[PDB]
């Protein structure tokens, strides 16, 4: 997984 | 329903572990014997440092309660190193900002308590208990706060709906006896439980409170109870669970509420709310400002989530795919808890480290990956 996908994963929980 | 509910609850829980190594730089998990409704990092660290946490017990009458000091292994475990005896559940516990040795608690039946840790530095278990008992309340509460400018002054707020203001400065404490203490002030300005109160960081007399009566009020503790609140505004349409002053911005403050949202407020215009943080799907019990970065704050809720909010990112726009996911200001959602969340605490020693408590006995010390917060 990659930085953008990480930063959104942080927001879906 | 409940059975259907639990299965959902975990299954996404261990989906969360699966996700942890990408999301967190740190995750420490502890199961406690009893729950804790209160947590607060002590300032200072020893040497990979080890740091200290204030904690409590919620025996519910079943066994003896403890005010607890725990030490954590920080860059990975953590252990309880002191237990002081406590009358009733430790509803909330806070150290004196001038002297973290001094602890205030809200105990059984609305009693305030003062502990001096300097009295028993070496002892694993202190049976002696408290050094002082703050008299006045008649029901149990969670509103407790200490005064940052005036050493030894603190405020309490309770289900009895009163607010008491105490001054323990100069009062000797000893292992001999527990002194009784009478409030310096008693304010009846709420029609329901005082949920949270807090003294302003840079003003001696300013004391804010919120209640189940949906009000945000501002009291000047210089004036006698004969006077009214200096400000009282409706803050939400449902109970207000928490209030936090921004540690960098004197006029900026926040309220957490059972409406599922957090409101932000300018102090000199409490009549029109600045902004609303949506994104929780149940009551928002608690709200805390980062002691490191002014646009950063944290909210926990009955939806078992903890949200980190960056306020820089307001008035910012983005793709619809992200609009699906929340506001531009929602930075991080901790999913580490498998039940409603009791209390939170920003670590003041280490940037971007948080402690959180759930009602099913879990303590968690976590930190969101550096990816997500540094830019």
């Amino acid at each position: 997984i990659t930085k953008p996908a990480i930063r959104r994963l942080a927001r879906r929980g | 329903s409940e059975v259907d509910l639990e299965k959902k609850i975990q299954e996404e829980y261990k989906l969360w572990k699966q996700n942890v190594p990408f999301l967190y730089d740190l995750v420490i998990t502890e199961a406690l014997e009893w729950p804790s409704l209160t947590v607060e990092w002590f300032p200072g660290s020893e040497r990979s440092s080890i740091q200290k946490l204030l904690l409590g017990t919620q025996t519910s009458g079943n066994d003896q309660n403890y005010l607890q000091v725990a030490s954590v292994q920080l860059p990975y475990g953590l252990d309880i190193v002191q237990k002081i005896h406590h009358e009733g559940d430790v509803n909330k516990a806070r150290f004196m900002p001038q002297n973290p040795d001094i602890i205030a608690t809200l105990g059984l039946n609305g009693n305030g308590y003062i502990f001096d840790l300097n009295l028993y530095r070496e002892q694993p278990i202190v049976q002696t208990g408290h050094q002082a008992c703050l008299r006045h309340h008649t029901s149990e509460g969670f509103g407790l706060g200490w005064n940052f400018i005036q050493e030894g002054t603190l405020a309490t707020g309770t289900e009895d709906t009163s607010i008491c203001v105490w001054d323990i400065k100069g009062k000797s404490l000893s292992l001999e006896k527990s002194i009784d203490v009478a409030p310096v002030s008693v304010y009846h300005r709420h029609t329901a439980v005082v949920n949270d109160l807090q003294f302003h960081l840079q003003h001696e007399a300013l004391l804010t409170s919120v209640s189940d009566d949906c009000t945000l009020q501002i009291h000047d503790t210089r004036l006698p109870s004969s006077s009214s609140a200096s400000q009282c505004v409706k803050a939400h349409e449902q109970p207000v669970n928490g209030v936090a002053f921004n540690p960098f911005n004197d006029y900026l403050l926040a309220t957490a509420s059972a409406d599922h949202t957090v409101a932000l407020w300018d102090l000199r215009r409490l009549n029109q709310r600045l902004h609303t943080l949506e994104g929780h799907e149940d009551e928002v019990y608690n709200v805390q400002w980062s002691p490191h970065d002014e646009p950063i704050l944290v909210t926990s809720s009955t939806d078992r989530r903890v949200c980190v909010w960056d306020l820089s990112k307001i008035g910012e726009e983005q793709t619809v795919e992200d609009s699906e996911d929340g506001a531009p200001e929602l930075m991080f959602m901790h999913g580490g808890h498998t039940n409603r969340v009791s209390d939170l605490s920003w670590n003041p020693n280490n940037k971007w480290v948080l402690a959180s408590l759930a009602d099913d006995n879990i303590l968690q010390i976590w930190s969101p990956s550096k990816v997500i917060w540094a830019s």
